[PDB]
């Protein structure tokens, strides 16, 4: 009584979840914080040139 | 140095640096403050400007 009639909604939700988030900008500042690990996320640049270890490539991506 | 038929009036602007005193009464203006941000723009090949 649940007629299959198209692509299941629940599966496409998982797949569009990965494409949705855009790159982060415009973070607000609190001197009460004065710094956050969140600010690091906006700031870090996350570059290339790994170490040739088997996992160091994966860690660096 | 003969005097031509006409005479001339000369105008010139002169300027003066000064030190000023300012008075402003108590509770005369109300201010509304919003939160600050941080933003990223214009990443060049060597640097990133915020």
């Amino acid at each position: 009584m649940k007629v299959q009639g198209s692509v299941d909604r629940r599966r496409l939700q998982r797949r569009i979840a990965g494409l949705l988030p855009p790159p982060a900008r415009r973070l607000n500042i609190s001197r009460g914080s004065e710094f956050t690990r969140d600010v690091r996320g906006l700031v870090e640049e996350h570059a290339q040139a790994s170490s040739l270890s088997a996992a160091a490539v994966w860690r660096a991506g | 140095k003969i005097h031509p038929g006409v005479a001339m009036t000369v105008v010139r602007t002169d300027e003066i640096l000064s030190e000023n005193i300012l008075f402003s009464s108590r509770a005369s203006t109300s201010m509304f403050i919003g939160t600050p941000n941080v933003s990223r723009r214009e990443a060049r090949v060597d640097a990133v400007t915020f």
